[PDB]
């Protein structure tokens, strides 16, 4: 049911440029109330609790963790671009932390070939989509943080204090072919939109990379776990060459 | 215990239960020439064969009320209660919607329903809702399982109007169950299947069982 | 008689300083549309004159 709400809140904020305070501060008390709804949840099961796993594996939880992937994943991108939504966005990776740390949970105890694994693998390919936006957001920004290494885009940085033309930094993307074209107005829109096309790249390669590590590292763990008890699973393979 | 899922046909039969006779009758239009729907008894097929042709409606797009008044403002989908779906036609390719037009003069408030060519606007859309007890808004809809559908652009609901003694699909005020009973969900890839249109031949080149020519002796016969 | 005090009370809840509250007049509409034996004998269904 609190998914249920939270997606209505997605729809209904969908259209709007800028997020509302009066929102902002609903959102914050729908997610901490989730966050606590999960650690219940994984406490039920973290002792291998066989019965529990047995009764939450045919259960509709798997329907929420698709709703809740589809908000995320929504999320994310519209909370990154905006300068005054990086607590909200924080508080959004801490709440999706807890969630996989419940399926790590709800995997922990597993066999080769197990039901519980292949339910979470139905889930994966009926959420897909949702999942592959989350690791392209994740892994494009590895890559920002990546391009400051780059000779090729900081032989293309010009302004003494290390600012760099947004034009410059666009061909320095296409140059390096790190990002594909339609990913590079994105990259473009969540750069710091400096008063001039100088945008400190500095800032805005090295954010949202504390607060990710964590989340990609407990989704790296998932899938390195699926794929090993799971095997001769095409789409788990399509999933990890994502 | 199979969900309705979109990318499917369906019959849509309404079972009238008339006179004890459960004839479970079911909306059908030609789309050219007519556009109002009417029903036809899908019963006694022992000693006559009823038309099934027109009876065939895909589930093109379903979505939830939120996200449709946001897309009217601007791969298989399980059919769930409080959702918004699309009928198109098979044989006339149009969308089934709500007419404004009210040929029944025996209720002020009724609407009839008929074929649009054009998936503008909200009249072609409608919503399921869990006329059961048991079942509840936001649980995935089953085989076997009677709905009662409401207009997005106007509450109302398909009633089956029986006062003058015949049997009328209209969009009315008054509650009726729906059996969304689905037809050709198992695609015979390869095989023949039923309900299809094809030139059978004896080996090669036969025309086989091709009937006589238009104005022959024959009568066609 | 017993339907004049509700439907004073409704256009009460309905009208405030010479204005229609949105939300209660979508709301009132709805249900009584929902349930149509609000609407008296006449004005609903068939037999309604």
């Amino acid at each position: 049911r609190l998914q249920e709400s939270i997606s209505d809140f997605y729809w209904y904020y969908s259209g709007k440029d800028v997020i509302e305070e009066q929102g902002k501060r609903n959102f914050s008390k729908a997610m901490s109330v989730a966050k606590q709804v999960f650690n219940s949840l994984t406490e039920y099961i973290q002792g291998p609790c066989t019965g529990n796993q047995q009764s939450l594996a045919h259960s509709r939880l798997w329907d929420a963790v698709v709703g809740f992937l589809h908000v995320f994943a929504h999320m994310m991108m519209k909370l990154a671009q905006d300068s005054s939504q990086i607590e909200l966005l924080k508080e959004l990776l801490d709440l999706q932390k807890d969630m996989v740390v419940m399926l790590l949970s709800l995997l922990e105890g597993n066999v080769v070939n197990g039901m519980i694994a292949r339910q979470m693998v139905d889930m994966l390919v009926e959420s897909s989509s949702n999942v592959e936006m989350i690791l392209k957001f994740f892994d494009m920004f590895l890559k920002l943080k990546d391009i400051v290494g780059s000779e090729a885009f900081q032989d293309y940085v010009t302004d003494p204090r290390g600012l760099i033309s947004k034009k410059d930094f666009q061909k320095a993307m296409d140059s390096q072919k790190q990002f594909t074209g339609p990913e590079i107005q994105f990259l473009l829109s969540c750069s710091e939109a400096d008063e001039n096309e100088m945008i400190n790249f500095e800032e805005f390669a090295n954010r949202f990379q504390e607060p990710a590590r964590d989340i990609g590292f407990n989704v790296a763990v998932l899938l390195t776990n699926l794929s090993e008890h799971v095997p001769h699973d095409p789409r788990l393979r399509n999933f990890l060459e994502l | 215990v199979q969900f309705l899922r979109t990318d499917d046909e369906v019959v849509l039969q309404c079972s009238a239960t008339v006179l004890k006779e459960q004839l479970k009758l079911c909306l059908a239009a030609e789309g050219f020439g007519n556009r109002l729907c009417f029903l036809e008894p899908t019963s006694n097929a022992q000693n006559v064969p009823p038309d099934l042709a027109i009876c065939c409606f895909t589930l093109e797009q379903s979505l939830s009320v939120r996200a449709l008044q946001e897309m009217l403002a601007n791969g298989h989908r399980t059919l769930l209660y409080g959702h918004a779906i699309l009928l198109r036609h098979a044989h006339s390719r149009m969308y089934l919607s709500c007419l404004t037009t009210s040929r029944s003069m025996t209720d002020k408030l009724a609407f009839d329903v008929g074929l649009q060519e054009d998936a503008t606007g909200e009249a072609c859309w409608w919503t399921m809702h869990p006329a059961s007890k048991q079942r509840s808004e936001g649980e995935k809809v089953r085989v076997g399982d009677d709905l009662i559908l409401v207009s997005v652009s106007s509450e109302r609901y398909l009633h089956l109007s029986t006062a003058s003694g015949e049997l009328q699909v209209d969009a009315s005020f008054m509650q009726t169950l729906w059996n969304m009973n689905p037809i050709c969900s198992c695609c015979e890839e390869g095989y023949v299947t039923g309900g299809h249109v094809l030139r059978l031949f004896h080996g090669h080149m036969d025309e086989c069982l091709t009937i006589s020519a238009a104005d022959s002796d024959d009568q066609r016969r | 008689c017993g339907g004049e005090r509700y439907l004073d009370f409704l256009r009460f809840a309905v009208f405030v300083n010479g204005e229609s509250v949105e939300e209660n007049a979508n709301v009132v509409v709805r249900l009584l549309i929902r349930k149509p034996e609000c609407f008296g004998p006449a004005l609903r269904g068939e037999g309604g004159s």
